[PDB]
């Protein structure tokens, strides 16, 4: 992503107050609980049933764990983001067959939560420089499947 | 589908909105022309800028609805039968921009519900609204 | 959103297509694992080579919901119940691999029903089939 | 994109059955007349108020031309889509704001046409040969959007 520099800052000084341990679950958590066909992929954490199942699952707590942190690395290298998710996309293109549409949804659904911690803090010019964020790793894992 | 549980989460947290719905109508509506500008192309007669008035004005109108609707969230083809002719005939929206602003509202209502958008609740909010952007687009049937 | 004009002319592509039914039905199968290869990915205790006469069982089975479907167009929610389940629940599709099956059924009753395929008609069948795919996903949303 | 060389053939083997003067706007026509938000788009046609009225309009015929014309570039530049589309790309993101799913159901009714055409020699593989192009255009005329 582009971003302009008071983005370049927005995006960063507010995912600076990320508990990572805490997020990468939420947002793992609410898209198997809203998307719900995105569970075939996880059927061996066991128990999503229902979203307290899917919520106290430490499973898909530590995995959400996972991706924040490629995300930071990904906010990290904004300028060169098919560096970083390189064999990302090959996992989940490749091994997996994961259609970027669901990538796409993850990205939401991770707006979606850092609306629901920082409130009023996340912006409209805020969601408007992550929403670049999430676009650009999105395509970044993507264009595997092409 | 409209899971009774899934009314009643609509109902609770609509409900928790309350008169903020204009304003919040508005922040929904400002974040769409932000992070997706390719919206903004169906407001031309309209000022887009920050402080703006022309788009309370909408904010207010678009609230109203999913209030009206979240009412007769038993029955919204009759009760959006209007607004539907304008989206699909008159305005012929993409389709796809409704995906956006929903997304936008969600955003909206997380931002103003912490204690109350819990992951059972960002669901039903989710199914209703796209209940919402189908009938608004049936008339594309 | 299945106007008569719409369920008359389902009807008659439909009615057009009599036992071919099943050999069409296994035909889309076929153009989809072909052009939409990932799909492939639901099907993995399956012979997917060109003759397979599981293709062709398949081919049969889905082609016997789509004439079901046809039969009770004004009722396919209820018609459909079953594999909605079967779909959502049990398989877990992505619902977007709807859109290319139903592009794949498209492709086969046009080069087969050429004098029927008009843009009416046409229009009138990706109406219908869009709704057996969403009733196909009610269980989702 | 890609392509098996019996593949790069095949496609090109059946566009040379193309009538050109035609084909444009049965697909043009078909995509204002199954997907009609389309039409915004063209509004200054004329009447699209019908199937017939929107498959008979003259503008609709000509720029069905244009169209039919921008596959050919496509077709003889299977590699360099990115590069053949970019101009395209431009008018089609930057200027007329077209959502790019709107270029992937485009590609679908000029499927739907040739298959229409063509019957049987239109076999699957044929078809799988075309969607593949179909959607290496669709990307490059996107591109600007990425
Ligand atoms: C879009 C943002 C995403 C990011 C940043 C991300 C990141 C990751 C990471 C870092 C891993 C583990 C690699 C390893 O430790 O070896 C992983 C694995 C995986 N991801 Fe994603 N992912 C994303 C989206 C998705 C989506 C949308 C799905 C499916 C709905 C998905 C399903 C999987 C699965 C099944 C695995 C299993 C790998 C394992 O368990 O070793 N991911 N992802
Ligand atoms: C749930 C989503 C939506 C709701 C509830 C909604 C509702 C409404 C309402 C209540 C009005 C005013 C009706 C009147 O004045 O009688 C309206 C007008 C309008 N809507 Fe929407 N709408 C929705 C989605 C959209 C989308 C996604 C777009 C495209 C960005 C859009 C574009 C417009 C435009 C351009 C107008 C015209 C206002 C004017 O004439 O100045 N709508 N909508
Ligand atoms: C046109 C919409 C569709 C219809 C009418 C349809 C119909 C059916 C029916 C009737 C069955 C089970 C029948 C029986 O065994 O008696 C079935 C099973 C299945 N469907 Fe679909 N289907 C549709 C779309 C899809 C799509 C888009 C996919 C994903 C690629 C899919 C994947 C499957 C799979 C994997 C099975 C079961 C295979 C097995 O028995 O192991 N279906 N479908
Ligand atoms: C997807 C593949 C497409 C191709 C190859 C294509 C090709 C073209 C060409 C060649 C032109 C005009 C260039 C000229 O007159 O010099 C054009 C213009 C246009 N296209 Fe596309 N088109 C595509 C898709 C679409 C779609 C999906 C839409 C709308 C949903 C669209 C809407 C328009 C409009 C409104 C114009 C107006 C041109 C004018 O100013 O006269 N196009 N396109």
């Amino acid at each position: 992503v582009h971003l302009t520099p008071e983005e370049k800052s927005a995006v960063t000084a507010l995912w600076g107050k990320v508990n990572v341990d805490e997020v990468g679950g939420e947002a793992l958590g609410r898209l198997l609980v809203v998307y719900p066909w995105t569970q075939r992929f996880f059927e061996s954490f066991g128990d999503l049933s229902t979203p307290d199942a899917v919520m106290g699952n430490p499973k898909v707590k530590a995995h959400g764990k996972k991706v924040l942190g490629a995300f930071s690395d990904g906010l990290a290298h904004l300028d060169n983001l098919k560096g970083t998710f390189a064999t990302l996309s090959e996992l989940h293109c490749d091994k997996l067959h994961v259609d970027p549409e669901n990538f796409r949804l993850l990205g939401n659904v991770l707006v979606c939560v850092l609306a629901h911690h920082f409130g009023k803090e996340f912006t409209p010019p805020v969601q408007a420089a992550y929403q670049k964020v999430v676009a650009g790793v999105a395509n970044a894992l993507a264009h595997k499947y092409h | 589908v409209l899971s009774p549980a899934d009314k009643t989460n609509v109902k609770a947290a609509w409900g928790k909105v309350g008169a903020h719905a204009g304003e919040y109508g508005a922040e929904a509506l400002e974040r769409m022309f932000l992070s997706f500008p390719t919206t903004k192309t169906y407001f031309p007669h309209f000022d887009l800028s920050h402080g703006s008035a022309q788009v309370k004005g909408h904010g207010k109108k678009v609230a109203d609805a999913l209030t009206n609707a979240v009412a007769h969230v038993d029955d919204m083809p009759n009760a959006l039968s209007a607004l539907s002719d304008l989206h699909a005939h008159k305005l012929r929206v993409d389709p796809v921009n409704f995906k956006l602003l929903s997304h936008c509202l969600l955003v909206t209502l997380a931002a103003h519900l912490p204690a109350e958008f819990t992951p059972a609740v960002h669901a039903s909010l989710d199914k209703f609204l796209a209940s919402v952007s189908t009938v608004l687009t049936s008339k594309y049937r």
